[PDB]
RNA sequence: GAGACUUGG
RNA sequence: CCAAGUCUCUU
């Protein structure tokens, strides 16, 4: 559990490149050795079986679009600040008649504008569910 | 780093005695892979003149350089120089007597 | 450039020129806005076209 | 501007912008200081470009 | 309803000074001392606390090097982090943080270690 | 980062 | 195997 504190701070949980991009090159090799395109879409079913089954019923679009298209939240977003190679991002938004601030961080402006917008997602998530 | 060391410790001995406290003015440059300027570990200082451009203007009287000013550096005509670790060189010991 | 750099000058200079306290008032931002807005939103882009 | 004695000076600032225009206000403080050192402890003999 | 302008950038720096402390587990310039002098930040500390430990660490009611080591942490009123790192040694090499607002970390191997921070605390009292 | 170059050890 | 400096070039 995150500790407690004064104000609502979040990042990136930065996802390297590698294991998606070792992910397709397994898919391309399972392809060359079987040359059977059926037998290729079977495995990356099999692989897939639970993300189609969830995206189906929900499909994620870009989160920033998801804070902005969302009724009642109403982001703002203020301008983008630096010190040394932190650059910060804060988003004002309102839930349940209650206005809720939320900052976020990361290496340049758009890391740090998605993680402030993820992190209003999961508050906004956590008041619905 | 001997020459960072030694020019802290001729700012210390310098605010230590009272006749030279006011006529020496040490200042320290070395090659590349600049050791830091500072001892205070904050990020960022707000002086910004160089120490070259110091003894040229003469703001700074007291060099403390290693085998750096030796070659090339244009510097204005020096009263003294104090080769404070052995000779070595012969070309070196030409350019510094120079 | 030239400029004063006494203490004394500074002093001196400081009887014309003086350093204004200066404060930072905020405000509340809110981006609700009315009908009528929107009314004369739609007019001006009605007359635009 | 607010040149007389014990002048006050007020910042309209959107809360959102609050801290950007902090950092701008003292950035500009941070470049004042620099121009006076650099008019005071610099010395030429030339005193022409 | 006044609003100065020192207080605003006072919590500006603050807020990126905890972002930093979170994320990299503090090691950011949190103590006030100069560099130079920060070293002596361990004496600046409480004086009653001090002549505490002084008893502690001249005591030898201990039976283990391990009893006195938290003995002390314990009078001196801190909680070191103790963690081992991967090491080629055949003994466990032991890595321990003071977690104090001055970034203290040392490491050595588990025989010594608990002495380390002895031989460490019995320079750094003084 | 890679190093490279000169000098010396 | 050690220093210094240099240079191209990384932060």
């Amino acid at each position: 559990v995150p500790p407690k504190g004064e104000f609502n701070m979040s990042t990136n949980v930065d996802v390297p490149k590698a294991l998606g991009d070792v992910l397709e090159a397994l898919i391309a090799a399972v392809y060359l050795d079987c040359r059977d395109l059926q037998r290729t879409w079977e495995v990356i079913f099999n692989l897939f079986e639970p993300e189609l089954q969830e995206f189906t019923r929900k499909v994620p679009i870009n989160h920033i679009r998801q804070l902005v298209e969302h009724k009642h939240a109403k982001p703002v977003f203020s301008s983008p600040i630096v010190e040394g190679e932190t650059v910060m991002v804060s988003c004002q938004f309102t839930c349940m008649e209650k206005t809720i601030k939320v900052y976020g961080f990361g290496s340049n402006k758009d890391q740090a504008k998605l993680s402030a917008a993820k992190h209003a997602l999961q508050q906004l998530s956590k008041c619905d569910a | 780093y001997t020459c960072k060391c030694i020019y802290g410790l001729l700012l210390n001995y310098i605010q230590s005695t009272p006749e030279l406290r006011n006529v020496l003015t040490p200042q320290f440059m070395v090659g590349r892979n600049n050791i830091s300027p500072d001892f205070e570990s904050v990020l960022e200082r707000k002086w910004q003149k160089s120490a070259i451009q110091q003894f040229r203007d003469g703001n700074a009287n007291l060099m403390i350089c290693s085998s750096v000013l030796e070659e090339g550096i244009d510097v204005q005509a020096c009263n003294h120089v104090f080769i404070l670790d052995p000779v070595k060189t012969f070309n070196m010991y030409v350019q510094s007597k120079g | 450039i030239i400029t004063v750099s006494d203490t004394k000058e500074m002093e001196n200079v400081m009887l014309y020129a003086t350093k204004p306290t200066e404060v930072m008032v905020s405000f509340p931002h809110q981006e609700q806005v009315l009908t009528v807005t929107r009314l004369i939103s739609a007019e001006i882009e009605k007359f635009y076209v | 501007r607010a040149r007389t004695t014990e002048a006050k000076f007020v910042l309209f600032t959107a809360d959102k912008e609050r801290e950007k225009t902090i950092q701008q206000i003292y950035q500009y403080r941070k470049a004042h200081n620099d121009i006076a050192e650099y008019l005071k402890d610099r010395v030429l003999e030339k005193t022409e470009p | 309803m006044e609003e100065s302008m020192e207080e605003l950038e006072a919590l500006r720096r603050k807020k990126f000074t905890t972002y930093w402390e979170l994320k990299e587990a503090g090691s950011v310039d949190h103590t006030g001392m100069r560099l130079c002098d920060r070293h002596n930040y361990f004496k600046n500390f409480y004086p009653t606390l001090k002549k505490e430990a002084i008893e502690a660490i001249n005591s030898d009611e201990y039976e283990s090097s391990k009893d006195k080591a938290m003995d002390v942490m314990s009078s001196l009123k801190i909680t070191p982090k103790i963690s081992e790192v991967e090491s080629s040694s055949l003994v466990p090499l032991l890595s321990v943080e003071l977690n104090c607002a001055f970034d203290v970390v040392l490491m050595a191997k588990e025989t010594d270690i608990y002495d380390h921070i002895i031989d460490y605390f019995r320079t750094m009292l003084i």
